[PDB]
Order: structure tokens, then sequence, then C-alpha cells
RNA sequence: UAGCUAGUAGGUGGGGUAACGGCUCACCUAGGCGACGAUCCCUAGCUGGUCUGAGAGGAUGACCAGCCACACUGGAACUGA
RNA sequence: CCCGCAGAAGAAGCACCGGCUAACUCCGUGCCAGCAGCCGCGGUAAUACGGAGGGUGCAAGCGUUAAUCGGAAUUACUGGGCGUAAAGCGCACGCAGGCGGUUUGUUAAGUCAGAUGUGAAAUCCCCGGGCUCAACCUGGGAACUGCAUCUGAUACUGGCAAG
């Protein structure tokens, strides 16, 4: 339990590894406008139990691989 | 403008350039006296002025006005530059340090001494 | 009584078949130091007769403007036809931190504590029109409360 | 670091008399006031807008003897303090050491009392002060030290400023060595000709 | 090896230290875990020329910080 | 309106403040009842009546005291895409506080005194003067 | 400067460091990043703050203080907390 | 730092003076010598060049040059414009982007509120101390506009559900 960062799945062409974007609002720092900004971070998961297009809950973990330091906890959305 | 036209590219500047290119971030550079030329100003003026092209030490060569009231220049020695362009002569964007290395003062001014090589007269 | 002040004097020419006939302009304001202000405009063919005729122009058509504490109380923006004037109410003891023409209209109202600014054009014919419109648009707390309820 | 050579011709520039030479007949023209600022003397002074502000900044500087580095520090201090910028600026002028020693009887003129400050004579509240801007706090005694109580000129000074107005904001013993900076000198008990508008509106840019 | 030495933020010939609970090997005066207490050798009835909040030294002695000489002056130069 | 219902209303009202008509009318959402139930109460206009149930729509009565008209300078500020969510200790006082500042609070729209009484600000709706 | 990238991107394994690790070596998988500006060439040490501006904002990083980088120029390591 | 003795005794420059910009008159020179930041001055009476009296401003420094912001609303979010003053692609559907009619339910991310963490000390700022004052040294506060978490709020906005 951190914030249980909600996100999506962008692509799975990898072996037990997925790609998650995260919706995120912000004040633009000088103009005062809300730009919907998204990030992109690799997430470890073993079962392939989430498909390309779901909605995913994520916490951190030990840094397993290169470029990937987040384990799946559970899924709240089918494809 | 629209807010989503300043977002995707910022307000760019209105860029300002230098017009004393004998900076190299410095105020005074040394020069070794190419010649002395005596060219003429434009239409509202007359009475041809005293200029010298100057071999710098950064690598450049440029011209400079030799103001005062008469000068003293044999032309294979040292001067010192000041900036602050003459309006009249096309190409002279400098001055000379009136009273410096090898370019001595003017012959007895008595008002506004310090901007020329004139010191306290006798007292 | 009243209190005069000049603004400027130009070098207004003209052209006839003969030559270049000159003239002179004279911009003045008049306000008794209690809130009412007025202005005028008048020409001549020499300097001192222009003032004499334009000074009476302002001794009528003085408009009713109320003040609060020798100062303004709420930030009206004034604009008239070439120029923008931004008057912010300020503290007592502050001087009239102002540019050109509105200095002449504020030290005749009774106004003495205003910081303000001319925003765009700096042409003193059209500047002095705006600040009189700026003080015309204002409302005292009486004009606030009695009008809404 | 003060104005040395002539003294009354500067009053001929600034209109009314500045109290540099006073107590004698030089009130009524031992120097021809308004007749000779210089070579081109009695002339046509066709004034301007910037002038009637610039005259006032060099009115009250020259009534006290304060140059331009020092007078701006009194200005910039007169913004951070609470109240009127102008009135605090006159309050900060009146609290000056030399201004107090003058109109607490001592000395013929302010330039003398300044020299009487700078020659080890004056003593504030039991403490020797030879700095002409020790800015006096209320309820403090002024005092001349013992070795210069009566030398020449002390006793003849009080009588001249006693025909002048006795000010409210100070107490003074005409007998000896005792004063009180009482409270804040207001606008009412000023010289009433100095226009504080024309200094606040000068340095503001 | 944590120490309770004194810094030096003074004028020229007018020292005015700071009671500084810091590390051994670090700067002359450039680094501290935290700062509590101050000092002055120009007291001469100015005010209290020492004011320490002794409980916080009694905290950091309990961690194990070795104490230095001129503070060891102060703990008896205060009561 | 197409793309702000409250901005395009605020063109419709003060055009009545430029020809001095008696009654004005705009198609009225349930937010729009909660708009002019502030302007009436603070005194800027006088009376309003909702009508219609397939086109719920208002009958606002204007207020011009003279040739002078009472609602002087109303301005929407938070326009869609430029939300300015004010923290309450920044609050816009309108014309040195002499007007009112309609703020979309939690507890309603009626906002002069959210500065002290309610105690929570939000999105500005429009300044009113 | 619009394409870049094979130890590259991922997984079992051994091997490896004080520690997770593609940190390395065989094997399988074929990926990874990119218009929300990747690779590219040019330039620059970063912050607390200094200067200026009423404010926002604008140029700056000398001094004292935080943190890395470097010891004539390229390399590799030994000891050692 | 305090104290003793001489004797006005050792101690005043620097730029400007046509306009902006506070201060002016004369000799010399006559489109030559020269000034100058822009406007410009000099071709026999120069308040502008050179000189002299007098004046101005500042001061143990004053001018000049170089360098950054300010005036510049002259890259403008608070604070611009485009019919002719520089500026509406020759014109069309449109992908990714930006933006919501209208009612109810609901969630609490946007935002508001409340605290609790934390934003190193030193500068900036306000009351207060100490150098004979001031620069400077300094006690405590406020501020550091920040980010992350719990609790609360449902009017606007946002995803889900129903019209």
């Amino acid at each position: 339990k951190i914030r249980t960062l909600q996100g999506r799945v962008v692509s799975d062409k990898m072996e037990k590894s997925i790609v998650v974007a995260i919706e995120r609002f912000v004040k633009h720092p000088i103009y005062g406008k809300f730009i919907k900004r998204t990030t992109k971070l690799h997430v470890h998961d073993e079962n392939n139990e989430c498909g390309i297009g779901d909605v995913v809950e994520i916490r951190e973990c030990r840094p397993l691989s290169k470029t990937k330091s987040w384990t799946l906890v559970r899924v709240v959305e089918k494809a | 403008a629209t807010v989503n036209q300043l977002v995707r590219k910022p307000r760019a500047r209105k860029v300002a350039k230098s017009n004393v290119p004998a900076l190299e971030a410095c105020p005074q550079k040394r020069g070794v006296c190419t010649r002395v030329y005596t060219t003429t100003p434009k239409k509202p003026n007359s009475a041809l002025r005293k200029v010298c092209r100057v071999r710098l030490t950064n690598g450049f060569e440029v011209t400079s006005y030799i103001g005062g009231e008469g000068h003293n220049l044999q032309e294979h020695s040292v001067i010192l530059i000041r900036g602050g362009r003459v309006k009249d002569l096309p190409g002279v964007r400098y001055h000379t340090v009136r009273g410096a290395l090898d370019c001595s003062g003017v012959k007895d001014r008595k008002q506004a001494r310090s901007k020329y090589g004139v010191k306290r007269p006798k007292a | 009584e009243l209190q005069e002040k000049l603004i400027a004097v130009n070098r207004v020419s003209k052209t006839v078949k003969g030559g270049r006939i000159f003239s002179f302009t004279a911009l003045t304001v008049v306000g008794d130091g209690n809130g009412r202000v007025g202005f005028g405009y008048g020409k001549a063919r020499e300097v001192p007769a222009a003032i004499q005729k334009a000074m009476e122009k302002a001794r009528r058509n003085m408009i009713n403007v109320a003040l609060n504490n020798g100062t303004l109380q709420h930030p009206v923006k004034g604009v008239h036809t070439g120029s923008r004037v931004f008057m912010q109410p300020a503290s007592e003891g502050t001087g009239i931190i102002a540019g050109g023409a509105m200095r002449a209209v504020l030290e005749v109202a009774g106004v003495h504590n205003v910081l303000a600014k001319a925003y765009g054009s700096t042409n003193p014919i059209n500047v002095v029109r705006a600040t009189i419109d700026g003080l015309e648009n204002m409302n005292s707390p009486e004009m606030v409360a009695a009008k809404r309820g | 670091a003060r104005y040395l050579g002539p003294k009354l011709k500067l009053s001929r520039r600034e209109g009314t008399d500045l109290f540099l030479k006073s107590g004698v007949r030089a009130i009524d023209t031992k120097c021809k006031i308004e007749q000779a600022p210089g070579q081109h003397g009695a002339r046509k002074p066709r004034l301007s807008d910037y002038g009637v502000q610039l005259r006032e900044k060099q009115k009250v500087r020259r009534i006290y003897g304060v140059l331009e580095r020092q007078f701006r520090n009194y200005y910039k201090e007169a913004a951070r303090l609470k109240g009127n910028t102008g009135e605090n600026l006159l309050a900060l002028l009146e609290g000056r050491l030399d201004n107090v020693v003058y109109r607490m009887g001592f000395g013929a003129t302010r330039a003398e009392a300044r020299q009487l400050v700078s020659h080890k004579a004056i003593m504030v509240n039991g403490r020797v002060v030879n700095i002409a801007s020790y800015q006096v706090s209320p309820n403090d005694v002024v005092s001349i030290r013992e070795k210069a109580k009566k030398q020449s000129r002390v006793k003849a000074a009080l009588e001249l400023a006693e025909q002048r107005e006795k000010p409210t904001w100070l107490e003074v013993d005409a007998g000896k060595m005792e004063g009180t900076f009482k409270r804040k000198p207001e606008r009412s008990d000023l010289s009433a000709d100095i226009n504080e508008h024309l200094i606040v509106e000068l340095y503001s840019k | 090896m944590v120490t309770i030495r004194l810094a030096r933020h003074g004028a020229k010939k007018r020292p005015f230290y700071q009671v500084v609970v810091a590390d051994s090997r670090n700067a002359r005066n450039g680094r501290f875990i935290e700062r509590v207490g101050f000092f002055n050798p120009i007291a001469s009835e100015k005010e209290e020329g020492t004011r320490l909040d002794l409980d916080r030294i009694a905290h950091w002695v309990g961690q194990g910080a070795t104490i230095s000489d001129r503070v060891a002056a102060l703990i008896k130069e205060v009561n | 309106s197409m793309q702000d219902p409250i901005a395009d209303m605020l063109t419709r009202i003060r055009n009545g403040q430029a020809a001095n008509k008696a009654a004005v009318t705009m198609p009225s959402s349930k937010l729009k009842v909660a708009i002019a139930n502030v302007l009436k109460e603070e005194g800027f206009i006088e009376d309003f009546k909702v009508e219609g149930d397939t086109k719920p729509e208002l009958e606002l009565t204007l207020k011009y005291f003279q040739g002078k008209a009472v609602v002087e300078s109303i301005q929407r500020v938070s326009r869609p895409g430029l939300r300015i969510y004010k923290r309450k200790d920044e609050l816009p006082k309108v014309m040195a506080g002499l007007g009112i500042a309609v703020v979309s609070t939690s507890k309603g729209v009626m906002t002069d005194r959210a500065a002290r009484q309610a105690g929570l600000g939000g999105e500005i709706i429009c300044y009113v003067a």
C-alpha cells in the first residue's frame, strides 16, 4: 500500500512484463492550465493475468530487472 | 493569444546582440597600429577626421577614431581602445584612450581634462 | 476659489497660398480642491492670449466627482480614445506617483494619495481626457449602498 | 564632507533664509537676498516642473548639512517604518543629534553644534558621542561634559533662540546640562513651509 | 564519532560561535546534524552569553556523541 | 449555449444593461436558478420566475435606477479551460471589496462572505460589480 | 539533427558484487525508447540565494554553505572500514 | 579605547552648463580645426567647438567604456495585437491533441478545509539586543509561496451507472 497508483496497459510483447501509463493532472507552472499528462513505466507481473487495455493497481517493490521496479497487486478491469 | 498556443511552444525571446565586437567580455583591448587614415564624413559634416585601423590581439583588425586636438602617432606601436561609436564615419565603432600606452595626451586642454591625457597643469 | 494649471504649448502651423501661418495651443485644467474638476482647450496666434481664453473654458463644465480621504478608494480603470490609465487607491501620505497630465487633474481635485500609471500612449492631449473619465466612473460607499438597496 | 566656502549665497538661491547665519541683522539683507545667486544675479528665474521638486530636496538637506549618500539612507529608512513616509522622514530628521543640540539652546548655529559634537564636547545620556547622526530616542538627557562647560560661547546662545519659539517636543534646562527628547515632533510644530510631498515624490522612480 | 563542537560566525576580532552538534570529519563550520545553543565571549553584561537547552545534549549524549572541550567548559560554566 | 452555459448567459444579461429592457430570459438549467438567486438577494436585480418543464426557463426582472443601470461591470473570470481554483486566503475582493465575488463553494453559490463566515473557497464563478 | 538500439529489451539458468540487479557468460523470447521531442552536434557544473522588478517574470551561480566531477595525457588494478 | 600638549595649524577635487537634464554670459576660431548618448552644432557677432569669469550637481572620489535586468504593455499568464500600420495558410474533410446540451445516482482523482510530517542554518522581513552611531555581528518570530499522508466537504469540474 502506497497510493495504489491506478494505470492502464499499453503493450505486452514481453515475457512476463508489461507497460503502464498513468493518467495525471497538474497545474501548468506558469500559465495556470490543466494538461492531462501521462508517464510510462515497466511493471513486473508473472501470470499474464492482465490484458492489453485493462486498469491496473500498482505498488513498488525491490528493483528486479533493469528499467522495471513495480509489481502488480490486482486488476480491476477486463479487456 | 490562445493558451494552447503558448503551451506547445513558449514565448520566445526578442534577442539582443552586441555592437562592440571587441568585447571577448572585456572593456579594453590592445592594438598595434596598421596605418593612419584621414577619410571624410557624410553630407551634414565636413572637415576630414583622423582614424587608424588597428591590429588587435584577439585576432581581429578594425578601425578606430583618434580624437582630441591633434595627435602623435608614428604607426608601428601600441594604442588602447575604448568603444563608444562615432556617428559620422562609416565603419569606425570605437575610440582611443586619449593618454595610454604610446598614445600620449593632447596639447593643453584646460576644460574636461580627464577624458584626455591632460593632468593638473602647474599647481 | 479655483486653481489653474497649464499642460503644454505646441508649434501648430497652417498653410495658405502665401506661407506658413503659425498658431499656439493651450491645455489647462481647473479644479477647486474639494472634488470638482474641469478642463478646457483654446488656441491663439500668440502665446499668452491662448491661456486667457482656455482658462474660462474650464471655469464652466466642471464635473461632480466625490472623494474619500484626499484620495481614491477603489481601482477604476480609465481609457479615452488613445490611452489607458490604471488608478489604484493607496495609503495616506503617499504622494501622487503619476506621470504627466493626471498630476494636473489630481492636485486640483483634492486627491493627494494615489499611485497610478499611464499604460499606452503618452500624448498629453488625450491623456487628460481619460482620467477625468476615470474619476467620473467612480462610486462612493453611499453610491454603493443607496443604489443597490 | 560638507559645504564649505560661502554660506549665505546658497540662501539667495533657495529663496527664504536658511538658518546658517542668524541672530544678528543679517535677517534683513546683509547679503541682498533674492538679488544675487551669482554673476547673472537679479535675473528672470523661469522655473520648471522638476525644479520645484529639486529645490525642496536641497532645501532641507542644506538646512541640516546632509549630503546625498546620507540623505537617501534617511529616505529608505523612512519607508520601512510605520506611518507616513513623509512625516517619518521629518521625524527621522528631527531625531538627529545635531538638530537636537541646536534647538536645545546650545550653539549659535547648527554647523557650530556639529563642530561641538565633533570636538568631544557633547555627551548623550552619560555617554560620549562624537558622531553627528546618533539618532536620539525619547526620554534621553543631553549634556555637555565638565571640561568644556564654559569656554566662550555657550552662555550667549540660549538668549538668541529664546526669542525663537520654545518647541513642545523637548524640555531644556537653561541653567545647565539637562535636556529631554520628550515625544515625537508632529507636523503642526514643524517650520510648516517645507513640503514633504516634494521629496517622497522625488526619489520614487 | 559525532561531536558537539562550536562553529564560528563572527566579525573580525569579534567572535560569536554557535553550539553545533555535528560530525567529526566535516568542515570547520559547514555542516551539522542539528544546531542548538550559542555562545559569545563578548558578554560583559550584554545578556546571557550562553544559552544551550541542555536536554538536547542530554538527548545526543544518549546516542553516544563524544563531547568537545569548550562545550565541556560550558556545562560547568552553566549550572 | 454551446460551450459554456454560464458565460453565454452573462452576455445575455448585460445586453439588457445597454438598452434597458424590462425582462430578460434564457433557457435555464438547475444551476441557472442558483445563479440569479444570488443576484436578487444581494440587490443587483429584483425578481425572477422559472417557467417551463420541458424547457425550464427564467423570467428575470432588470433593475436600472436611472438612465444609469445598477449592474455596472459584471465579469466572468473562470472560463472553461482556465480554471482558477482560489484558496480562500487569496480571495478576490471586487473593487476594493465594494462589490461581491460569486464563488462556487461547497455549501452553495451565495458568496460575499466566504472569506470569514463559511470558510472555504473554490472556483470563482464571476466577479460582480 | 526523426528515426535510434543488439548485451539491445525480457525470462529461466549458472557466475558475479557488501547489496537488488543484464553486473557479466551460454541459452531461449523479439523486443526497448520516441512528436508529452529519442539519437544527434553545439554550449554549460547544479541548489540554498545574490541583482533587478510594486508584482509576476527576467539575467546570474565569484565570495561564505550543500553535492558531485577531475589531479600532466590515456589505461588497468593493489591495499583498505 | 581613555588621557596629555601644540597650533588654523597636514587635509578638495571632478563632470556638465542648447533640448531631454538642475546651471550663462564674453573673447579666440570661421563647414577649417573640433564636439557628440540620440536630437545635432562649425561656411564672422557660436548660451553646443577652443579659452576665460560665474553657475550647477556630487564628493574623497568623480567621469568614460564594458556587463545584466528596469523604463519596454518592445514575446504581454496578471498585461498586447492582426479591415488598410509587420500579421487570417488559396480551399477543404479530418488522426493523435484542446473543449461540453440536459436530469438523477454515485465515486472523491481536480479543487476547497483541517491537522500531522517535512521544506538544512546563514541572507530577505518584523519587534529586540551588541560595536561611542551606521555598515556589520546578533536573540526569537514570521515567511520558505513547496511537495507526500490521514480526516472532512459535495456546489462546480472529472471517470462509472441511468435517463
